[PDB]
């Protein structure tokens, strides 16, 4: 499968292309095989599903060949294997959604500890590298531990996540106080 | 209602395979593995699609372990390959995410009593 990675709480494109530079019938289907959308819309009309009104596509692209699948505002559980069938040809793809957070929702204090914490779904191993606003890398899986904060490391973090040779990269204020 | 009875857990040699099975007593549910250890938190092992078609195999333990099932039979199953002193744990089936994706959530509604898994060095 291809391998895509999302955010929490944003959008993310799955791209679907046929071998001809034209429309042509197609439906994207989850893993479970239930059909999400196709050219007459949204499948998700039979009741509650986990989807409901979060998909989309770019119905001007299809005239070009192009069928992708949007999800918005992405939530972990959103993680799954998609699968575009084109008339013969069925691409699948392995969407992973990450989320950063730190374990502070106000602020900190110098000399206090942050731990940084990637949402992950069941099974990943993502690994993780962070820089602080003072410039210096660090580096480990699905959680970071810093033993002490220092004034000079109030600010914005930014943090990149890999997965099956994938990259995407958070940014998360931490303010430490005096 | 479903029961969920393991079988296929004793004691082992490291570098070994093992096939865990788990009969239920259904078709149109998703079924997982979990593990435990003494003093640790339990641990996402394998997760499989109601047809059998999808599978979700923890990244750390890919390549080592595979999962199947048999929805004639009413089981899951669960091989293990090469095993380390680490395998060490009780080991957990599941059922039922209620259609959520088995790469998602492991949110399981349904589980087994286990079978303990002992791998001796």
């Amino acid at each position: 499968k291809k391998v895509v990675l999302g955010k929490k709480g944003d959008t993310v494109e799955l791209t679907c292309t046929a071998s001809q530079k034209k429309s042509i019938q197609f439906h994207w289907k989850n893993s479970n095989q239930i059909k999400i959308l196709g050219n007459q819309g949204s499948f998700l009309t039979k009741g509650p599903s986990k989807l409901n009104d979060r998909a989309d596509s770019r119905r001007s692209l299809w005239d070009q060949g192009n069928f992708p699948l949007i999800i918005k505002n992405l939530k972990i559980e959103d993680s799954d294997t998609y699968i575009c069938e084109v008339e013969d040809q069925k691409e699948e793809v392995q969407l992973l959604v990450f989320g950063l957070t730190a374990n502070s929702d106000t602020h900190l204090l110098q000399g206090q500890s942050l731990t940084l914490t990637l949402e992950s779904p069941p099974g990943s191993s993502p690994s993780v590298q962070c820089r602080s606003p003072r410039g210096k890398n660090i580096q480990g899986g699905k959680t970071l531990s810093v033993s002490q904060l220092e004034l000079q490391d109030s600010g914005t973090w930014t943090c990149t996540v890999l997965q099956n040779q994938k990259k995407v990269e958070f940014k998360i204020d931490i303010v430490v106080l005096a | 209602e479903v029961q969920l009875v393991e079988s296929g857990g004793g004691l082992v040699q490291a570098g070994g395979s093992l096939r865990l099975s788990c009969a239920a007593s259904i078709s149109s549910v998703a079924m997982g593995w979990f593990r435990q250890a003494p003093e640790k938190e339990r641990e996402f092992v394998a997760a499989i699609t109601w047809s059998g078609d999808y599978t979700n195999v923890a990244d750390s333990m890919k390549g080592r372990f595979t999962i199947s099932r048999d929805n004639a039979r009413k089981t899951v199953s669960l091989q293990l390959t090469n095993l380390k002193p680490e395998d060490t744990a009780v080991y957990y089936c599941a059922a039922d995410l209620r259609g959520g994706s088995i790469y998602g959530t492991a949110d399981y509604v349904y589980w087994g009593q286990g079978t303990q898994v002992t791998v001796s060095s």
